């Protein structure tokens, strides 16, 4: 609950570009890719 | 008649944002970002103001 907290999330957005370029490079579409990306991480803690 | 002085921007911001959790789709990210350039005048009213834009649009949509 601070200015810092609203910069971290810029810094968590930026950070999912090295997915999203892997999908545009594959030719897989970014958003239906990274959305699999969210919805196996909640239970899948590591090498997903 | 409409009431303006950066009212009429974040009033319709929010009902777009609130559209999007439900008509998700593909364009999910398409209604966020139109959510977010609607209050960039509010946020230009508080550039030239000189006041903090956060703090006004954090008000303003609380």
């Amino acid at each position: 609950e601070g200015v810092q907290a609203f910069i971290w999330q810029e810094f968590a957005s930026a950070l999912e570009v090295i997915p999203t370029t892997l999908a545009e490079n594959a030719g897989l579409n970014s958003i239906k890719v990274v959305t699999e990306l969210r919805s196996k991480h909640e239970n899948g803690e590591l090498n997903d | 008649v409409v009431y303006g002085g950066g009212a009429a921007e974040v009033t319709m911001s929010l009902a777009v944002s609130e559209e999007a959790d439900k008509q998700r789709g593909i364009d999910q990210y398409a209604f966020r970002g139109f959510a977010q350039a609607l209050d960039t005048i509010p946020m230009t009213l508080a550039e030239n103001s000189g006041l903090d834009p956060i703090g006004t649009l954090s008000t303003l949509k609380s």
